[PDB]
């Protein structure tokens, strides 16, 4: 769950691409993929 | 057989009830 | 299918009274254009054709979206789906069959994939649907012997085969289809269309072996009706839906809103 | 192998194609039908059926059965408006009713409408309404006499309670739209010919109650989605 | 104008009415050879419980909002056609109901009187919850229209008559066999219904294939010094057939 | 090329289809069919066959004849049960047998059945039963009384060891769920009517077995996958 | 094909009773409703046509899943499989037919290709099914000649191509199959079906030449019998299969497990 | 040729025994 | 299934062919046709018709 | 029905009315 | 219509004149 | 033209000689 | 049997690509490929 591409904000279950970090859409369960962005 | 509408032919090709197309009235 | 023409009338001034009645009958007083007022001879054409049971419900609508996503590890223990088969999940179509008490009818479904791609390729995909009728066994794991579907109905797509699609005649074990169920269970629990709308489930599951891509099925399910007929239409809905075979409608903090709009003063429109 | 030829729409799924399809079940054997009374073969059949006109549509009424009856006045002695409300089947507030729901299903609609209007007072108290169609082209009518210089129905309340009147179809096409825009269908006023009265020791108000239906006339055609109702996120199974 | 109804030993009659309406056109009758499933020998109480039962009389008000039973149930306790309903596990019939409410030249009001097939209340709250049977089974009493916190309350019906109690909108509800009640006018209702349902005979205990349903849609206001009038139900089955004859279940 | 078109539903593959297709042993000549006795043209014929019934399943028996008989004693005089079972015909214990396992292949079912009851103790042995059924709607009856109240059969043991009895098809719908949830078709309780009598000198105890199968009237339909039979990880060849 | 109807009955009172006799003779005691209980008259409609031989195992179900591993490094002295054909390999299936002593029919095989890649693309796969009868000789390399089919019966399946498809007439060299079989060798062994029910056996090999991915090919296999007869029916199964051609069901450390439900006691179900 | 089951065409395009789609009965 | 066979053109697109096509819109029932005076059935109609030929096309 | 234009057959499928060829003249 | 060559059927599909086949002699 | 076998229908579609199916005996 | 990404848990026969370590379906037929994980 890693090669570089695939990677969940979440420290368990499984992972989602990079294409949805930071989106606005919420992927990973935990929600952390959309916590603390906005640069 | 062939008929008219609101001519053209249909048969139906299947050996089942519900294959066939719509009903008429 | 056609509709009466409207004769030319005259100035009556009659003893008897047609345009007074009494609505209490539960009768719709049957009074036609001619007999209020002088009116003209036309010779209408329209027609009825398209509102007819057959034309209305004769179309294809969609009941149900079964979202699966494959995962690379377990692949066999996981990567299928089950649905308890109804209608009853998506407003177009509820709305409508809704709008009778009773009804009777063959269907046509038609099934449509759609392989939302996680890797930087698909690779050769192909899924498989059984219709297990309740009574049968339900899957439990990407390899379980029940989908080898010795006796129940299976359909197999695979990437790039045209939607596929086949026939269901009429089920249940009534004359007609309970669209509503003021009823019980045998054990006095379920009020509800779910005390009898037990069609069994729909279930896929991706059949390529083990491999490489990480990726999303979407197969969304249309359902069109045939050979119909209905009895003892019932209004028709008026508040968004909120669970199957329950009429319920109250919402988590959120006011009962219609449709009616409203307006400022009644004599201004 | 018989030589063919591929069109052009082939393979495609049409939602309201209509086509042969092998069955899933054969040898199966639908259930016997049965004598289920009160059966459908059109929509036309319920069109054809009164359904109540919510009327008093004001954020005051609302949501309770007031909104489906209007209140006259002992204490009104003059050519005053009562109500009004477009025409077009599936406008407000019609849109809310059989018809309506229905004619909201579709595009195209042509037919002649029936208004009918039941008396709830005492059985003691009298009136002389005036129920009025005034003709697309023109204006809301503000004074009776503006309004009367068209279709309408001198209804005295006696003892028939009833009393049923017709917006006859006069419109430039054969068929108008369900859903409007700017455009209309006429109005229907209403207005107090006489003046309600009653004896003494009687309430000074009186329910008027408002039903609609179609004419032997009517009839709709182009397969739409309502408008009338919505889903807004999931349901739960 | 007049009216005079007869069925086993009772007869009704009503000074002034509104000529009774018939169910979707059909009168009742027995279950046809062609149809049934049942393959034993039906019963047919006749007379004896094809009779005009009469109920337990509510009270309108110039406050009331609504009321209704549903149907069978309701008579569950009226003597054979009561007994028979549950000594059995089948049971078919139609009805004539007659609902009266005399008041005065110097009243009004309005009560709509429907009949509904398959009527399928709605609880009245958010998420996962059912009614509850002994809810939906009253009895000769009815549910009425009472605003103010129930009991084990999230298996209660709503209270919402203006929409039917389904999601539906009161105004749309005579789609169904009605009458009016218009005190103006008329002082009795009378609806004669078949047997409506998908099947032969269905249970008498699990499941209402009817229900009444009385909803004031016109205010009952007055001078006079009653200000009260009661509400008269009486029913009588029609052709009452029952299968599947056993122990009486409780 | 005769101009043609594609059908939504095209090249896919159905497992209950129905089509020609190329034959891939072109010429061949099968060999010649003959005269085998007892053939078979409708799994009818088998559900019309007694098979006996698992009555006894307790853990106690259940892997020996003994769950297949029951045992009546001399020494109870009383109005007392003996056994019983649900009537749905893929429920237990009927689902092991002839008619059941394969009624367990479909998903409807309709009609009457028939049980029989064989006696098996000493000829001079003598006794009264009372076999019962119990339309659903109600519960299991706990006495006599309350049993035989619904249709019903005194059986007198004598000579001919048998008696068969009906079950009639006593249901709301034409047809019945192969697979029930919660749901019924009855009992069949079994009381003693008189008391087993005996001589002096003989067994006090007595074997009773007993069979079911279908009626004319009986028939299936709806073909799915049994449930009575699995198969956990591949099989040797 | 019709049921009969139920005809009224009533209250006999006869020196003859019916309802008593004797299955000691083996033959099922033929009463009926009405012999019993002052019945009703119906008028059933009812139909046994799905009940017909031709509509049980006249649906297509699984037998085989024949799985290739495609090699590259040798290519040519590998990647290809042998099947030894039968119907006893697949539980669901088998369980039915076995369900006669003897049967006989003609088959449609279907093919189901399932290419899971391993690397990020398939390229071109292109398979080749040989069907190689009892004496023929059998491919024992990706490029051996029998391959060339100059007699035997192949299909070739490229990817993108609908499932295969195609007919078998009723083979053996008897009148029917033999589903069971109480005999042996002519050197007194093999005790089973497997002493007659020899077909040949089906083969496959990766077409495309030499190349660059490494792939798994699953091609399932899947048969509908048609034209059907049947003798002598058998009781059904009752425990998991284990070894083809022989009843044997012992298993290694577990106990004899039916689908018998056990229950408390007998006077409550 | 065509005929009425549980109308419509069937005839066999193939020149052989098994080719040939379901019995009747 | 009846033995066919693909023809060279196959599912392309013409704008110019002639086939049917399957109707989005089942059961309408155009509106009635009517007395439109002043019909046309083939552009030699027009070419029939005076029309005022520019003849001084001077830049002027 | 086939016909001559400036033979061919050519009978309507479909079961309505627009879905049908270019007109005659 | 159908003939013989160097029997087999063949109608005109198409409406027009270029459309159809090759030839005879 | 059909005939029987080991009924079914089979004209030949093209033109020549070589492309009809196999021959019969 | 390299390429930096297919490699058996194995010193020897062929081998199994990245995607199938240490998820908990046994690739090689050693049963390396599964052992000595769970970080
Ligand atoms: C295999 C595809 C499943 C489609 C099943 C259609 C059955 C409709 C029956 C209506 C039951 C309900 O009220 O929801
Ligand atoms: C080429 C595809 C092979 C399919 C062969 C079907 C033969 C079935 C004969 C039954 C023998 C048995 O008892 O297993
Ligand atoms: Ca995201
Ligand atoms: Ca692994």
């Amino acid at each position: 769950c890693r090669i570089h591409e695939i990677s969940c904000g979440a420290h368990s279950t499984q992972c989602i691409p990079v294409s949805w970090r930071c989106d606005g859409e919420n992927d990973c369960d935990s929600g952390e993929d959309e916590e603390n962005c906005g640069n | 057989a062939q008929v008219s509408r609101q001519n053209y032919f249909n048969i139906n090709y299947f050996k089942d009830a519900a294959s066939n197309g719509a009903s008429k009235l | 299918l056609v509709v009466p023409n409207i004769n030319s009338s005259n100035p009556t001034t009659s003893n008897s009274a047609p345009a007074l009645d009494a609505a209490e009958t539960g009768h719709t007083s049957s009074v036609q254009p001619e007999d209020v007022i002088e009116t003209r001879y036309v010779q209408t054409s329209q027609t009825r054709d398209e509102m007819s049971l057959e034309s209305f419900l004769g179309r294809s609508g969609c009941i149900h979206e079964s979202k699966l996503e494959v995962t690379l590890a377990n692949y066999n223990k996981e990567n299928f789906t089950v649905w308890a088969i109804n209608l009853q999940e998506m407003a177009q179509i509820r709305r409508k069959f809704e709008l009778f008490t009773y009804t009777r009818f063959d269907s046509e479904i038609t099934l449509v994939p759609c392989i939302s791609a996680l890797s930087q390729d698909i690779g050769h995909i192909t899924m498989q649907y059984m219709y297990v009728p309740p009574g049968a066994p339900v899957p439990n794991s990407r390899d379980d012997y029940a989908w080898q579907s010795g006796t129940n109905a299976s359909v197999f797509w695979q990437h790039g085969q045209a939607y596929p699609r086949f026939s269901l005649p009429f089920l249940s074990v009534a004359s007609a289809y309970y669209m509503f169920y003021d009823g019980y269970d045998e054990q006095d629990q379920n009020y509800g269309t779910a005390n009898t709308n037990n069609m069994g489930s729909l279930c896929s599951r991706i059949v390529t072996e083990k491999h490489i891509h990480k990726v999303h099925i979407m197969t969304r399910i249309y359902h069109k009706a045939k050979h119909v007929k209905a009895w003892c239409p019932r209004p028709p809905r008026a508040l968004e839906y909120t669970r199957a075979h329950r009429t319920n409608f109250k919402i988590e903090d959120r006011s009962i809103q219609t449709a009616i709009v409203t307006r400022p003063i009644i004599t201004t429109a | 192998g018989l030589p063919v030829f591929i069109t052009p729409g082939s393979g495609q799924f049409l939602t309201t194609d209509d086509f042969q399809s092998p069955c899933a079940l054969p040898w199966y054997h639908p259930t016997k039908e049965i004598s289920i009374p009160g059966e459908v073969k059109n929509l036309v059949e319920i069109c054809q059926v009164d359904s109540l006109v919510p009327i008093n549509n004001t954020d005051t009424y609302i949501n309770s059965e007031n909104m489906y009856s209007v209140v006259l006045q002992s204490s009104i002695n003059a050519p005053d408006k009562i109500f009004s409300i477009r025409t077009d089947v599936a406008s407000q507030p019609l849109a809310t009713t059989l018809i309506g729901e229905i004619s909201s299903y579709f595009t195209h609609w042509t037919g002649s409408l029936r208004f009918s209007f039941m008396f709830c007072g005492t059985a003691n108290t009298t009136v002389k309404l005036l129920l009025a169609y005034t003709p697309p082209g023109i204006a809301e009518p503000t004074t009776r006499k503006d309004a009367m210089l068209g279709t309408h129905v001198i209804w005295d309340v006696g003892l028939q309670s009833t009393i049923s009147m017709v917006v006859p179809w006069i419109s430039a096409s054969h068929y108008r739209n369900t859903s409007p825009g700017r455009s209309t269908s006429g109005y229907i006023t209403c207005w107090y010919q006489t003046r309600l009265v009653i004896p003494p020791q009687t309430p000074p108000t009186a329910r008027l109650l408002c039903f609609v239906s179609g004419c032997k006339d009517f009839c709709l055609r182009m397969a739409r989605d309502t408008n009338l109702h919505l889903q807004s996120g999931a349901i739960a199974q | 104008r007049i009216i005079q109804i007869t069925r086993g030993d009772s007869t009704i009659t009503s000074q002034d009415v509104a000529n009774a309406i018939v169910a979707y056109g059909v009168w009742p009758h027995y279950l046809s050879s062609k149809d049934a499933s049942a393959i034993d020998k039906p019963s047919q109480p006749d007379t004896s419980s094809n009779r005009f039962y009469t109920l337990r009389s509510v009270t309108w008000s110039s406050s009331s909002k609504g009321w209704w039973w549903k149907l069978p149930d309701a008579l569950k306790d009226m003597g054979i056609f009561g007994e028979n309903m549950f000594y059995h596990y089948l049971g078919r019939s139609g009805y004539t109901i007659h609902v009266q409410c005399n008041a005065s030249k110097f009243h009004q009001g309005t009560l709509i009187v429907a009949l509904i097939p398959e009527h399928q209340i709605a609880s009245a709250l958010h998420g996962n919850v059912n009614v509850g049977y002994n809810y939906t089974h009253p009895g000769e009493t009815g549910r009425e229209v009472k605003a103010e916190t129930r009991l084990n309350p999230d298996l209660q019906p709503t209270e919402e008559y203006w929409l039917n109690f389904d999601g539906t909108l009161l105004g749309n509800i005579t789609i169904f066999p009605h009458q009016f009640i218009n005190l103006r006018s008329n002082n009795s209702a009378t609806i004669i219904a078949p047997y409506v349902n998908a099947v032969p005979m269905d249970s008498m205990r699990s499941h209402n294939n009817w229900s009444l349903v009385i909803i004031p849609i016109c205010p009952l206001e007055t001078s006079s010094a009653i200000n009260t009038i009661p509400i008269t139900i009486s029913i009588s089955p029609m052709c009452a057939e029952f299968s599947g004859a056993r122990a009486k279940r409780q």
